[PDB]
């Protein structure tokens, strides 16, 4: 069976060593030229592995690990691939000694659980009630982005949004409730929380539309205003009963799902809704159908008979903010006690490249803050947590017995690959920098604190946990057969 | 091909086909999986089905299918016996050709050797009715037990042994002894078990009696004569070179004649089921033309061409008609029996799986052919390999008294009969050469008797204690077809196969 | 020549996919398609075998074997193919250096499986301990099954008859040991449990209704008017009185069949068909009573309670399997005579007589009683487990070695080869555990050989420990299901001398 | 496939037997063999074919050793023993397909060969050597296969009277190597001299001084040679050294009373010096030189003497005994004869002298009389005679076919195949004669049922029983040595 496993380990090691050169901002970028002629350039490991079109079945598992790495911790997509390949490289000599992979697989899961308690003892205990470390966490994380002076203004915006939805025992919080709507125009200095909800499009620009209404109900409606499609008074008669049934439930906000099949609202219906001051917002994306059904607590309504008053939400004031090239509609005071208020922030800027990278930069800032919700505390990066674990495993490896005693020795050696790569990508000598870190380890422990470089504990914790089960599942498949 | 070529190739071509069924010969043989193109899937060791599925371009093996097709009507269970016996004659015929003997002498030489061995077996044969009459029942019960021992039927075989006895007797006469396979219907459906299988004395037609409100059982109606059934050769429709008035005129002919159920070849309208519901007169639809003959013969009916030709004498009369629910199947079929002996017998077998039904169907059908040969000739012989050993010693001993060229043709016939006991000895786990010499020594110095190869594990000879008998007409039919086949093969010296366009 | 390799070596490659997937620590397999994006990773054995197209025509036989096992229970399907693969792997040595008939090897498995099931029964444990709480919960479960059924009228009386119909059997719980009688002219509340084997028909006319020290013999023959269909015969006789001579000659031949019965010393006879007056009148002087209309179950169930045999023929005089009963009593209830047996030797059975007021209540009560008794009978095969972790696998090897002592020359190597496949189950389980399988299985056989039958292999500590202290057990029903499935699957494969490829549908 | 290696040798052995099968009988088909040296020879004798065939096959060479022992023991049947050997090999092919081990096949041949001898002796008519009328007609029929016919009547008593003197009783094996056929130029067939004492191959001294005849002489065997040493007062010095060396050898001869001496022929140096003949001429000592090296071992047996390598060990007890020694020349022969040896250890060894003019006379006569002595030798060791032509082989196959049912097991089937393997000899005789193969064989089983050995007796065809006995015995050991070889490898 080793011919199947050794061929997969060597194939996966070459992929991990290739992504290893991309670690850090100074790392070596990888280029992928698609068959259609598109060429992408970036250091993101999740983007490289997705567009590489890997034909190796076991090597495709790194895409699922990198996807869960950004969804849970939010950082370390490149580091988790390096740690996965580090265990595979050390496993080559394990098979030569006659070691069965069960002991190899079971030792990785047992070492991952013990490595968490080691990091927690060396980590500093912090609380979410103190806003001093919360603002500095998101401010220093934006030093890798074009924004510099505006990074301090968006720092308290991300802190106050998470602390309200974090509570205490909620633990993991769904990130789908956070939607950043980007639009050309405006600037970064103009920000509005708008905890009620934020849509992705503008309102009706035609004549007669009020565009503003107070004390209205918001609900999801999949219907569409169109003439009969299997004379002027005949089409107006068919549209009269449509607007009359909506008036029965006093629904002043009509959200129509965007579809290329038919139109949205007929021009004849605009004059009918203008008398009742019923605001209509069209071009609702399919992704926003599930988003609006959560924070607003409404239900999608397919037909006109399914439309009821009990499925309609509540909106205190609905108005269209006047701005250059923006025209964003805001809703405040949804008055939903059961569902938590959603967080949607509008991103504005003159250049299209601004609102793009800004949206991606805020996603990584919310994940790092969310790491403190599940497990409080942080550990400074730069190879500190990787070396600290190997220091404790030196004396602990002698306390074991049997085949597992040798695994603890190789497990600490594979952890040194991460700080070694960080020293190589910076131009410094690999071994020389690592020896200087272990020399001062007798006095200093976590000391990078003066450089304002901080990392959450969940990234270092999830990187070991995901890489432990990854390599564990690799050795489980001893054969590959064609099944169709 | 030429003489020096085809004559050598015809011997090797028959050995390749014969050696395939040598492993499946006997109850210890192999059950092969076969799938018909019609979608029927079954597993059986019957050689007639295995040989029929063989498709090959060699003209030597094609004669086996042609002979097995005609033998299937006479017996059908001797397919594996004739092919192996006929191939044994070709093995000894190859040596006679190299000695300078013409191939026509081998064909005519086996004719006198076969007829001489028949008279020798009749002298040592025993009769059933002339010996013990009460054992005649046990002979028919244990005859099917041997063939059913290799199947799951062997668990319930005690009850199924009596079902095969009455099915053959009903379609035959004691003096005539004529049994037709078209008169014996073999059917089965999925669901249930084999313990609920019963014998049916009449047709089935798989009719649910249309609307369920109709009575599922026919009443005698104050001691009437049987149950009258209607047979119509004309479809149900108004006459064409008002439609409700024509429906009331045709139903009156059924009520006046007393026909309880109406059988027609064509479908009925929805109004027909409404008028027949009030009078409790069930209807039958979609009956084939071939199945119309078996109804009038068993029920003593007649074919009525027109509407007004009905009468009490032309209506088929049966014992009764009842609808019995079988398991969870929604078909809810019918069973029509008769007090008097009819010419039509329908076997009904149920099983938990479709493959189980077809497996027990052909296994039970083969038991009907064995009983068919037992009732044809009251005199039976001891089988299991004893028939081939006894008939071989008579020909080999008389071969020295018969001089001429045929003297060596008789020795080859005696050695060819030894192929059957040596083949069964290999399938039973015994030495084929040691057993053959053992059977000849016990029948010479001790006493003259019939001792064959052991089908079941035992420690010694003399299977006669187990009362294992085979029909004389069944064993005689095998040696006649094997001899005729060996003669026909020698009559074809050339293989002509045309190409394709 | 290649048919044996494809049926043996070719079948191993099919079982190799499910070989390493057995057990919670077992390995996994990969199912890859042409697009490779639809693949999945799972340890299910039934999914891998059905998804992979098999060009091997002999591999389709094991496909239908897994489908039969899945109907019984959804667990242990993987172990059926693995156990069947070990029997086919050792079949290579059964040919070259052995030369033994395959059916004789299969017959050796039946003798080994008979001792293997008996060895697991004595070593089987159960949670039935403290039956006071266990027997009380049996009547409450039967009352829950009475919903929608006419038996819901009275829960206490109707469920009590079903409770005593199970535990009092002390044996096989199948419905073949339970007799059901459907009668008319009564109420369902008057039904009671009686073991006297009550049937509808009577027997005899001037014979007494009480029999003491009865000897029961079961046989099937027609002694009265054979060849029931006389249509078509031709009788050629010189006189009318000469035609009856053939019928009178048959009566004289009846003494040969009666003499074999009289030498057995039996006062009770069993017959499915009728009997003429003359052979019945001769039974009066001998005191022989013949029971009629025994159907099929009545023939088989009588041999089970009385310890009889179902054979209808006599292979030798004064040798047969005979039963007996103390008292045969004939009573009459509901204007019909009944037959209540008493004092059956080692009789274990029960007969629930359902007395209804119509035909509709009889069919609904019989079908509802079988569903209620099926739940109670399921508790015998459920929750009852055996010691696992190599224990039960090694214990079966000891029973095979017992039969391997006294054996003939043909089955000597066949029975011994079956003991090697039994030790392969703990060997494969120890393969994926990460430890040495050769050391654990070897030390396990020497320990159980002399004493210590409860020992087993520990996967956590990699040593021999007491299975009762660790609490690792496996269901006993799973053990019999795998052995019965492997015995039927290997019975067909070993008999294969050639392979006929099935027609594609 | 250890057996397939042996099966390849069996097929190669049957091809050699089929080639010799066509040469059986006087009407058989001759075989043309061209030697690598360029010699072209042809004949129907199976012994000469296999000798020059130069078979490189290891197993096929066993037929050469059997054919050599066939002519040395029985003297006839060298062709038929090859056919009988190949018959058992052909029947063993079907035995291997049934799973029969060759040990049972080889062990059953021992019981089958001993049984066929006892059955043949029951139908054979026992004859005695006291009747001389049976031996004359037996040897006369063997001479009908040669050009000499009318002159063969006088040669019949010549071979009969020579064997009866040395036959005695219970002699068992009688070596015919002591009987040598002398071939000389001149004379005729009707002129023959028995000379029962002994006959040499060489003439006498034609020089001056040789007595050429002596009465009451002792003939010894001396391998030495009297010659001058062969590793110009000077002339006489060499003569005094040579004459003294030649006289010293003759001094011990006179004291030993040696009338006649022999000198081994040596072409290297001189045999006997002319001066040595004149020295022994005064002593009345006959000298016979140029004795062939092949006759040294021959004269060491019939004469009862021993070779003398050195004169130092030469004694009188190693000499011979002769009453009269004379040289009688019919025409041109000049041959010396000896009569009345009367030795106790030695026996009356008789050497037959054959005279002829042309070279083809003494040649064809030698091979004709050599086979006649072998037939008579068969009657001395084993009494009785049977009719040849495959007649007894038919009845043996009939009796063994009925007695095969008395056996049990695998060995019983071997008796059935062994009876069919004996019918190949009479079948080949019918094929080589132009008659129909299967038609003549069927007529044999028909006539032999009512009659017993009844016509070749009118045709004067008599085959000795020892030939038919040795043919089955040697074939049983030949086929056994074949099947017992399961493999072969290079060994050097």
């Amino acid at each position: 069976p080793q011919e199947v496993r050794k061929a997969n380990i060597i194939a996966a090691r070459s992929v991990a060593d290739a992504i290893r050169t991309s670690l850090g901002p100074k790392g070596m970028d990888k280029m992928i030229k698609t068959s259609r002629g598109e060429i992408i350039i970036s250091n993101d490991g999740h983007t490289i592995l997705k567009q590489m079109a890997i034909l190796h079945p076991v090597a495709r598992m790194l895409v699922e690990v990198s996807a869960a790495q950004d969804s849970e911790a939010g950082d370390g997509t490149t580091s988790v691939v390096i740690l996965t390949g580090a265990l595979l490289g050390a496993a080559e000599r394990l098979l030569n000694k006659g070691i069965h992979p069960t002991i190899i697989a079971d030792s990785f899961q047992s070492a991952a659980k013990r490595s968490v308690d080691i990091l927690l003892e060396m980590c500093h205990k912090v609380s979410l009630s103190d806003r001093e470390q919360l603002v500095r966490a998101a401010s220093t994380s934006l030093s890798s982005k074009i924004v510099s002076q505006y990074s301090s203004f968006l720092a308290p915006l991300a802190v106050d949004s998470v602390l309200k939805i974090s509570d205490e025992n909620s633990k993991n919080v769904d990130l789908n409730d956070i939607r950043l709507v980007k639009k050309v125009g405006g600037t970064i200095d103009d920000t509005e929380m708008i905890d009620g909800v934020v849509l992705t499009q503008t309102a009706i620009k035609s004549a007669g539309g009020p565009t503003r209404k107070e004390k209205a109900k918001i609900g999801l409606i999949q219907f569409q205003i169109s003439p009969p499609k299997p004379i002027l008074k005949e089409e107006r008669a068919y549209l009269l009963n449509i607007c009359k049934k909506i008036k029965k439930a006093k629904c002043n906000v009509l959200l129509i799902q965007k579809s290329i099949l038919r139109d949205a609202v007929n021009d004849l219906a605009l004059h009918f809704l203008s008398k009742l001051n019923i605001m209509v917002v069209k071009d609702i994306e399919r992704e926003e159908i599930e988003f609006l059904s959560k924070g607003l607590g409404c239900k999608p309504i397919a037909d006109i008979e399914l439309f009821t008053e009990d499925r309609l939400g509540s909106a205190d004031l609905v108005e269209e903010i006047d701005s250059d090239g923006s025209k964003i509609v805001r809703v405040t005071g949804i008055r939903n006690n059961n569902a938590r208020p959603t967080v949607s922030v509008v991103i504005r800027g003159a250049n299209n490249m601004i609102i793009d990278e800004t949206e991606r930069s805020l996603h990584d800032a919310l994940c790092v803050i969310r790491c403190l919700v599940k497990e409080r505390g942080l550990i400074a990066g730069g190879g500190a947590p990787e070396i600290e674990i190997s220091r404790r495993l030196s004396k602990e490896a002698r306390s074991m017995e049997g085949v597992q005693a040798f695994i603890w020795q190789e497990f600490a050696s594979a952890l040194e690959v991460i700080p070694t790569t960080l020293a190589e990508n910076a131009g410094l000598n690999s071994i020389k920098v690592v020896t200087e870190l272990r020399s001062k380890h007798e006095n200093g422990e976590l000391n990078t604190y003066e450089e304002h470089i901080l990392q959450p504990v969940l990234v270092s914790t999830s990187a070991i946990t995901l890489a432990s089960e990854c390599v564990k599942s690799i050795l489980r498949i001893d054969d590959i057969a064609f099944s169709r | 091909q030429h003489g020096l070529e085809a004559k050598k190739s015809h011997i090797l071509a028959a050995r390749s086909v014969a050696s395939i069924i040598k492993t499946s010969l006997g109850p210890r043989g192999l059950d092969k999986i076969l799938i018909s193109p019609d979608g029927e899937i079954t597993i059986t060791n019957d050689g007639a089905t295995i040989l029929s599925q063989m498709e090959l371009d060699n003209e030597i093996a094609k004669l086996l299918v042609q002979l097995s097709k005609s033998q299937d009507d006479e017996i059908g269970d001797g397919t594996t016996g004739v092919v192996v016996l006929a191939s044994a004659l070709l093995d000894q015929a190859l040596e006679l050709i190299q000695k300078g003997i013409h191939p026509i002498k081998i064909a005519n030489g086996f004719d006198e050797a076969a007829k001489l061995a028949i008279s020798k077996l009749e002298e040592t044969c025993d009769d059933i009715s002339a010996s013990n009459d009460e054992l005649f029942r046990d002979f028919l019960l244990r005859a099917a037990k041997t063939s059913l021992g290799s199947k799951i039927v062997s668990k319930d075989h005690d009850r199924f042994a009596e079902m095969a006895v009455e099915a053959v007797i009903n379609v035959m006469d004691k003096d005539r002894k004529d049994v037709d396979f078209d008169l014996i219907k073999m059917q089965g459906r999925v669901g249930g078990s084999i313990s609920d299988s019963k014998l049916i004395n009449g047709v089935i037609l798989d009719k649910d009696f249309s609307h369920p409100q109709m009575p599922k059982c026919v009443l005698p109606k104050e001691g009437s004569d049987g149950v009258k059934l209607a047979i119509l050769t004309c479809p149900f429709e108004p006459p064409k070179p008002y439609e409700q008035d024509k429906f009331k005129e045709m139903i009156d002919d059924v009520k006046k004649a007393g026909a309880d159920v109406v059988i027609c070849q064509w479908g009925f309208d929805d109004e027909a089921n409404h008028l027949l519901l009030q009078n409790d007169l069930p209807a039958v639809r979609w009956v084939g033309g071939q199945e119309l003959e078996h109804i009038a013969i068993s029920t003593n009916g007649r074919i009525v061409p027109r509407f007004q030709d009905l009468s009490k004498d032309k209506l088929g009369t049966c014992s009764r008609i009842y609808e019995q629910e079988f398991g969870t199947t929604k078909d809810r079929m019918l069973i029509i029996e008769q007090s008097k002996e009819t010419k039509t017998v329908t076997c009904f077998v149920r099983g938990s799986n479709k493959m189980i039904v077809d497996e027990a169907e052909r296994a039970l059908h083969d038991s009907l052919c064995v009983v068919r040969n037992l009732v044809k000739d009251s005199r039976v012989v001891y089988g299991g390999g004893a028939a081939e050993v006894t008939m071989s010693l008579a020909v080999s001993e008389e071969a020295d008294k018969q001089r001429g060229i045929d003297q060596y043709a008789f020795r080859g016939f005696a050695q060819a009969l030894d192929t059957i006991p040596m083949t069964l000895a290999e399938n039973s786990g015994l030495d084929p050469i040691g057993t053959l010499s053992t059977l000849k020594s016990k029948q010479l110095k001790e006493k003259i008797s019939n001792i064959g190869v052991d089908c079941l594990g035992y420690g010694s000879n003399d299977m006669k204690e187990l009362f294992v008998v085979d029909p004389f007409i069944g064993k005689k039919q095998q040696i006649l077809l094997a001899t005729q086949l060996c003669r026909m093969i020698l009559k074809i010296d050339n293989v002509i196969i045309s190409g394709k366009d | 020549e290649n048919a044996r390799l494809s049926a043996f070596v070719g079948a191993i490659a099919v079982g190799d996919l499910v070989k390493s997937t057995l057990g919670p620590k077992g390995m996994d397999k990969l199912l890859q398609s042409a697009s490779s994006n639809t693949c999945m990773v799972t340890n299910d054995g039934a999914t891998i075998l059905k998804s992979i197209p098999l060009d091997n025509p002999a591999a389709k036989v094991l496909v239908n074997i897994s489908k039969v096992q899945d109907d019984e229970v959804g667990d242990g399907t993987t172990s059926v193919t693995v156990l069947s693969a070990e029997l086919l792997r050792e079949a290579e040595k059964l040919i070259d250096q052995s030369k033994i008939h395959p059916q004789t090897i299969i017959e050796g498995y039946r003798l080994a499986s008979a001792a293997a099931l008996d060895a697991l029964t004595k070593a089987a444990v159960d949670n039935s301990h403290d039956k006071t709480m266990f027997r009380e919960d049996l009547i409450h479960i039967a009352k829950t099954t009475l919903s929608s059924k006419i038996l819901s009228q009275d829960k206490d009386h109707f469920a009590e008859l079903a409770t005593n119909a199970i535990l009092r059997l002390k044996g096989s719980t199948n419905l073949e040991h339970i007799q059901i009688i459907k009668i008319l002219g009564g109420k369902l509340s008057d039904s009671f449990l009686d073991e006297g084997f009550i049937l509808a028909k009577k027997f005899g006319n001037n014979q007494p209704k009480r029999i003491e020290n009865a000897k029961i013999l079961i046989a099937n023959t027609t002694l009265d008017t054979d060849k029931v269909k006389i249509f078509g015969t031709k009788f050629k006789v010189d006189s009318t009185a000469k035609l009856a001579q053939l019928e009178k000659a048959e009566r004289e031949k009846m003494k040969n069949k009666i003499a074999k019965i009289s030498k057995f010393g039996i006062n009770t006879f069993i017959n499915r068909q009728l009997i003429y007056d003359y052979p019945e009148q001769l039974f009066t002087d001998l005191g022989i009573n013949s029971i009629e209309h025994a159907d099929f179950e009545g023939v088989e169930r009588l041999a089970l309670v009385t310890g009889g045999e179902v054979v209808s023929t006599f292979d030798e005089p004064s040798k047969c399997k005979l039963g007996e009963c103390d008292v045969i009593e004939e009573i009459m209830l509901g204007e019909q005579p009944f037959l209540k047996f008493s004092g059956c030797k080692a009789g274990e059975a029960c007969t629930i007589v359902l007395r209804g007021a119509t035909d509709q209540t009889l069919d609904e009560a019989e079908r509802s009683l079988h569903d209620a008794l099926s739940v109670l009978s399921q508790t015998t095969k459920e929750t009852r487990t055996v010691l696992g972790g190599g224990c039960a696998e090694m214990v079966m090897s000891k029973a095979v070695d017992t039969e391997a002592q006294n054996i003939d020359g043909k089955k000597s190597l066949a029975v011994e080869a079956f003991a090697r496949a039994l030790r392969q189950l703990p060997t494969i389980l120890a393969d994926n555990a990460g430890f040495d399988s050769s050391e654990l299985v070897s030390k396990l056989r020497s320990s159980i050989y002399n004493g210590i039958s409860t020992s087993g292999l520990d996967l956590n500590n990699g040593t021999i420990a007491d299975m009762r202290q660790l609490g690792i057990v496996e269901s006993y029903k799973l053990k019999r299901a795998v052995v019965s499935s492997a015995s039927e699957a290997a019975e067909v494969l070993l008999r294969v001398d050639n392979i006929i490829r099935a027609r594609p549908r």
